[PDB]
């Protein structure tokens, strides 16, 4: 809600049919993982770990790369969007 | 068919571009390969960008982007401030020969590197946006022998393949450099906003006038007590605010980056300067800066591969030279491959000359000097929690008239210096960052 | 000099039926001649066993009714239409050509005014007459509905104008006003048949999203596609379409293609259901052109609720198939 | 082979165009343009047409200087030539005198391959979406108007004759459209593909075929803000809609539902339902 009123400013191509955030396993996030520092450490809101599993809304991603490097077991499949896709930062 | 090219360079950064404008000028088939829909679509960076390394790269660079948007409002004051809890210490230093003769210009990078392509373009450079390189295409020799995108059609041949691509070393580590990933105490996350503030009040609450413009760079406890050095800078008709933490920090601190953001716009001082232009963000940005550096840095060479920019983690985060160091990496790098197409060899025995110029540059002696920085600024905690808002109390102290005798203001201010941290650690500490300034 | 002054109004009919916006842009017309000086507000007809709808014209407010005659009309081709909206219109120099904005309607507008040369403006939503030159003020969202441009034709006629259908208000009707219904036999001839219609497919067999009357919505207040049959079930009751958020299709529980806010289809029904919707803003820029938001979700701190004209704090597996059952003891009491 | 022609049309990114209520303006400046949205599936129509015909397709628009990028982004999908008409002789041009100079540019593009079988527009551009270009040039060739379409069936290209499928209200329909015809794409009837590479780095170096007003022949001001009949007098942004109440609340467990029923007769807007006249007529 708060960040989404921001995210609403950047410009996006968004890839549905392709998330380039995948959690390699979601086990990990529920039992292995104390803190989630990818939910806390995310500038974007991208992670929210529900009892549902983790909800990754990867169409806000600003593709900064915090995830990935911030996740200690490495479990998420990080990848750059398609070109022409993900943020298109207008005057960056 | 068979898309042949003599270098491919992906990304187009400033390392990527600057790489390519140095082949492209010396008449060499040179690609840029980069993800965005154009180049400076996927970038973020404050601003600041200094003109010495482009006028390495183009001697006619202030001639050609004055009368563009690429570059915004020259700097000719840079400014650093301590943000107290109502107060701030402001450090600045305006020259005016920078007027005549700029130092930096103030920069959004999307107006820049859209600029920087159109005159690598020009060069005769074949810049591809809207395509992401996936890995690297090998011969049979087992070598980086171009370039694979996630095109349909998309397999790029060439002699050698640049890798500018920056932070997020994914296509690093393909190449066999990075022989890990980033580890988070080699990035720091920089969370930026873009402020529409409207081309006057730029001019006010900054000091100047008429495409001249200010740095401001914050230290205070708005970054939590961990070091964040903070920004706030003056483009044409906007103001660049953004604020940068390292991850180890970030990590243990759990407090979501664009709040610090949040701190820093909802500061007494930065929000009695934009008053209420401070919630018309025109745009908000994230990225990572290498930290690492010296310790953490890949080889930057290989058989048929150079690593540019970022990518290469040469930053000089507490000057801020990415971009001094990046614009420079790509001439050196295309200067490596310039001498590798007249003999011919592209392998480890020609391109290790690369990482020779790479030293025997200013890129890696900045990196040497702020080897052990960080680690430094992480085993203190003070420099940014009690150092800020103790000498804003002392010098508002200092400043105050309410009739106390001047010895009885001296010694209030020893006894305010003197209780937050005792003199052990206050002579400790001058001495201590004595050590990571070298 | 007073009949040259002709308001035109044309009127939509499938079948044997008018369309509601035809008796919409006749009462709108009405309100247009009261400000036009020395007018009078027609209606275009074309087709053949017309009468139980070209007397009902005049009943919603029509001064006089040209009902254009050919066994050709009764069905909708625009070749056709074209080629006797443009005899209609050089004959008798009407000043406003009236069309709603249906999928035939702004198709045929577009082929009729590059045949006269006039200008015309397409889904407008403010017509109004400005005092000084006596001309239209056509009004019409831009942008998705981000700019309501003010249009205005100076000096070509007439002032064509698509309008969309609903935002005008109806007159009722009254048999007490009569007027002259002027039937022109229409003749064609040789005609070189180029649109020749095949079949007729319904509406419902694809996802239409954009031309639902109703769009009943909703994501991650719908817990599993379980209550995605309770949101269907009112969406068959209230003939509209089904849709989704971007936390109901990522969850895989509709298809993509239900999907509305920013980077799905931007809806334009007359009543939106909310239905367990937090209302971000990428979601709510897809349905703020439409006229009637209900939200019904357990936050009453939601930012729906912020655009939503009917707002209930409840459970939707509790209150949905709870007003879906109530829908249908009401739909059947006036059914028989 | 047949002749086909896409008038495409450079369209700010109205994803991004957003509403600034503080300033009472759309914030659409840095928003850079791209293809008009209809029209990708109007050009991905197009090479599918060139891959399985080897039809000739141009692509045609009728904008800015600036608009030569979008007439690069279509030769990416596989297209043969790209056609600009770039002249401020064509500014501030409406739909009959945008159809008036694309009429012009399209027929002189039959003085280069032919007689074209086929022209490709979008329903609607987004930024003033009206979507009259498409039903306006039809009527300068006096071709067949198959608009909105949705699906291709038989595209004869012996019997110079294709079956559409057209969207109404009613519902769809099959046409058996007479080529030449001028077609008009939604979003429904394909998704644009990826690009390649060889297409795409061809894309980046073609220069787009410049004419001006006295390329085409026509006349000097038929064309911009004199050809226009119509003038934008005022352009003004739409209202905060309107603060609403929570009808029902957490306590009722159905009782809110009859109190939903009860404020939906208050509105004007529930005659035009088709499917709660019922509930209101009776
Ligand atoms: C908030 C912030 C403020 C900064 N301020 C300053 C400052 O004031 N001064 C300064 O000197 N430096 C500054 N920097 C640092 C500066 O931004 C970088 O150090 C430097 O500009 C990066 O150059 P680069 O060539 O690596 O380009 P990058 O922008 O890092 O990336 C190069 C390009 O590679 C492309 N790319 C990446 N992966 C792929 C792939 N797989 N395929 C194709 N293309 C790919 C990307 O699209 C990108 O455009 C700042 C950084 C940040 C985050
Ligand atoms: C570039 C971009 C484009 C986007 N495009 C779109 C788009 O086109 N469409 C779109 O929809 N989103 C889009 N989004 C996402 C958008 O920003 C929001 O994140 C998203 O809409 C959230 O979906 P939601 O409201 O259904 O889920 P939530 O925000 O989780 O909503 C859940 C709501 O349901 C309520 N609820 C919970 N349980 C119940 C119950 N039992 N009964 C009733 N209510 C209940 C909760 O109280 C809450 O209010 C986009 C995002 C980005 C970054
Ligand atoms: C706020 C505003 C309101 C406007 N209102 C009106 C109005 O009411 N009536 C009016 O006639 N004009 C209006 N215009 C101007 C009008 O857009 C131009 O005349 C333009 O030529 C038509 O574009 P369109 O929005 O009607 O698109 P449409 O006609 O809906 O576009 C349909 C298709 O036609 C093709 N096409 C559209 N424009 C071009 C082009 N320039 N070159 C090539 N192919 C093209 C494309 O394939 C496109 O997908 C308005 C402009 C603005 C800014
Ligand atoms: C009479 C005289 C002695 C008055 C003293 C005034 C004094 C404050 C400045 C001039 C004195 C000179 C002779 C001192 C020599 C060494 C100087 C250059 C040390 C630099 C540290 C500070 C004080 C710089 C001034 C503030 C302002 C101009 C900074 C610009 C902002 C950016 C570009 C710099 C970032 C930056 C910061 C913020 C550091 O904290 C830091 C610490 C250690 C090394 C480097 C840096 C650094 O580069
Ligand atoms: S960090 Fe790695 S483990 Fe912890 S939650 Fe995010 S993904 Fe699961
Ligand atoms: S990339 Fe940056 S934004 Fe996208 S998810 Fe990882 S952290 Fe959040």
């Amino acid at each position: 809600m708060r960040i989404e009123d921001k995210l609403y400013l950047n410009r996006y191509r968004t890839d549905e049919e392709n998330p380039h955030l995948k959690i390699k396993d979601e086990s990990i996030c529920a039992e292995k993982c104390s803190d989630r520092p990818c939910v806390s450490c995310c500038p974007a809101d991208v992670y929210e770990w529900t009892e549902s599993g983790m909800e990754v809304k990867f169409e806000g991603c600003l593709e900064c790369g915090t995830c990935r490097i911030v996740c200690p077991f490495g479990n998420i499949e990080w990848n750059y969007p398609r070109g022409n896709y993900g943020v298109l930062y207008k005057f960056g | 068919m068979k898309i042949e090219f003599d270098v491919v360079v992906v990304g187009a950064g400033p390392s990527g571009l600057s790489c390519a404008y140095v082949l492209a000028k010396n008449g060499l088939k040179v690609a840029v390969v980069e993800k965005g829909e154009y180049p400076g679509s996927k970038n973020v960076m404050g601003g600041v960008l200094y003109v010495h390394p482009l006028k390495e790269i183009m001697p006619d660079f202030l001639e050609k982007a004055a009368n563009s948007k690429a570059l915004e409002r020259n700097v000719i004051e840079q400014n650093l401030w301590l943000l107290g809890n109502e107060g701030v210490i402001k450090i600045g230093h305006r020259n005016v020969e920078w007027k005549e003769n700029p130092n930096a210009f103030t920069v959004l990078r999307a107006n820049f590197d859209r600029w920087f392509a159109q005159e690598v373009e020009k060069a005769g450079a074949l810049i591809i946006p809207k395509t992401k390189v996936e890995d690297f295409l090998r011969n049979e020799k087992g070598e980086i022998a171009g370039v694979v995108t996630s095109r349909p059609k998309g397999e790029i041949h060439s002699k050698a393949v640049v890798i500018a691509e920056g932070v997020n070393p994914i296509l690093t580590m393909k190449a066999g450099l990075r022989k890990e990933d980033l580890k988070p105490h080699m990035v720091a996350v920089a969370v930026k906003e873009v402020i529409s503030v409207p081309e006057d009040v730029v001019n006010r609450v900054f000091g100047v006038e008429g495409n001249d413009g200010a740095t401001i760079e914050l230290l205070g406890s708005w970054s939590e007590g961990m070091f964040g050095m903070g920004f706030l800078y003056a483009n044409r008709s906007s103001v660049s605010l953004g604020c940068g933490v390292l991850l180890e920090d970030l990590r243990k601190k759990k407090i979501k980056p664009y709040q610090l953001l949040e701190n820093l716009k909802n500061h007494p001082v930065i929000s009695d300067m934009l008053g209420e232009y401070r919630n018309n963000t025109m745009e908000y940005l994230a990225h990572l800066i290498p930290e690492g550096g010296y310790y953490a840095m890949p080889k930057v060479y290989g058989d048929r591969v150079l690593v540019c920019g970022d990518a290469a983690m040469l930053v000089n985060s507490i000057h801020r030279e990415g971009s001094n160091h990046a614009i420079t990496s790509g001439r050196l790098a295309a200067e490596t491959l310039l001498e590798a197409f007249e003999k011919g060899d592209f392998s480890e025995k020609i391109l290790k000359n690369y990482y020779l110029r790479l030293k025997e540059s200013f890129i890696l002696k900045d990196l040497e000097k702020y080897k052990d920085l960080m680690p430094t600024m992480e085993k203190n905690h003070q420099f940014v929690e009690i150092y800020p808002d103790l000498a804003n109390d002392a010098l508002k102290r200092f400043l105050q008239v309410d009739g106390t005798p001047k010895w009885d203001v001296q010694k209030q201010i020893a006894d305010m210096v003197l209780s937050r941290r005792s003199l052990i650690g206050i002579s400790l500490d001058l001495l201590r960052f004595w050590r990571a300034v070298r | 000099m007073s009949e040259k002054k002709i308001i035109f109004v044309l009127i939509e009919h499938h079948g044997g039926k008018a369309h509601p916006v035809s008796w919409e842009l006749i009462g709108k017309a009405r309100d247009l001649a009261s400000k036009l000086e020395n007018s009078e507000v027609w209606g275009v007809l074309l087709g053949e066993g017309l009468e139980s709808v070209a007397k009902e014209a005049i009943q919603r407010g029509a001064d006089k009714v040209l009902y254009v005659k050919n066994r050709e009309f009764n069905t909708y081709v625009n070749y056709l239409y074209k080629k006797a909206l443009v005899d209609m219109v050089r004959k008798y120099r009407p000043e406003i050509f009236l069309i709603g904005a249906t999928l035939e309607g702004r198709e045929l507008a577009g082929m009729v005014a590059t045949e006269l040369e006039t200008g015309l403006t397409a889904d407008c939503t403010g017509l109004d007459i400005i005092p000084d030159k006596k001309l239209l003020a056509m009004t019409r969202p831009t942008f998705g509905g981000n700019l309501m441009a003010t249009i205005m034709c100076p000096d070509h006629r007439p002032q064509m104008a698509t309008v969309r259908p609903g935002v005008m208000k109806e007159l009722p009707p009254d048999p007490e006003r009569t007027g002259e219904i002027i039937e022109e036999e229409y003749d064609l001839g040789t005609f070189d048949k180029l649109i020749e219609i095949l079949e007729t497919i319904p509406l419902q067999t694809q996802v239409n999203l954009e031309y639902a009357p109703v769009v009943v919505a909703g994501g991650k207040g719908v817990g599993g596609p379980e209550g995605f049959k309770k949101l269907k079930e009112l969406a068959d009751l209230l003939g509209g379409e089904v849709g989704a958020s971007r936390a109901a299709v990522k969850a895989g529980w509709i298809s993509p293609e239900h999907q509305v806010g920013q980077t799905g289809k931007t809806v334009r029904p007359v009543l939106y259901f909310a239905c367990g919707i937090s209302g971000a803003i990428q979601h709510v820029v897809g349905i703020k052109e439409s006229e009637i938001i209900v939200a019904i979700n357990i936050d009453e701190k939601a930012p729906i609720f912020d655009i939503a004209d009917i707002g209930i704090v409840g459970d939707l597996h509790k209150v949905v198939p709870a007003l879906t059952a109530k829908l249908r003891e009401l739909l059947n009491k006036s059914g028989v | 082979h047949a002749n086909v022609v896409v008038c495409i049309k450079q369209v700010p990114d109205t994803t991004n165009v957003r509403i600034d209520r503080k300033t009472n303006n759309l914030v659409r400046e840095g928003v850079p343009s791209i293809i008009n949205p209809d029209d990708e599936r109007a050009l991905e129509l197009a090479s599918q047409l060139k891959e399985k015909f080897g039809a000739t397709v141009y692509v045609i628009t009728m904008g800015p200087p600036q608009a030569k990028e979008a007439l690069k982004d279509a030769i990416a999908f596989g297209l043969d030539e790209a056609v600009h008409l770039s002249d401020r002789t064509f500014a501030g041009a409406d739909t009959l005198a945008t159809t008036y100079t694309l009429y012009w540019g399209i027929k002189k593009i039959e003085e280069r391959i032919g007689k074209i079988d086929l022209i490709l527009t979008g329903k609607q551009a987004v930024d003033g979406d009206t979507g009259q270009v498409g039903p306006g040039l039809a009527t300068r060739f006096g071709y067949a108007l198959g608009a909105y379409v949705v699906r291709i069936e038989e595209i004869d290209p012996e019997k110079k004759e294709m079956v559409i499928v057209r969207r109404l209200d009613q519902g769809f329909e099959k046409i058996r459209l007479k080529l030449p015809a001028v077609l008009t794409i939604t979003d429904e009837l394909n998704k644009p593909r990826y690009a390649d590479l060889p297409n795409l780095i061809r894309a980046i170096r073609y220069e787009p075929i410049v004419w001006t007003h006295k390329d085409l022949g026509l006349d000097p001001k038929k064309c911009g803000f004199f050809g226009s009949p119509t003038r934008v007098v005022s352009t003004n942004i739409p209202p905060a809609r309107k603060g609403g109440d929570i009808i029902s609340k957490n306590e009722d467990p159905e009782v809110a539902a009859e109190k939903l029923i009860e404020a939906l007769k208050k509105f004007e807007a529930v005659r035009l339902v088709e499917a709660l006249k019922p509930v209101l007529e009776g």
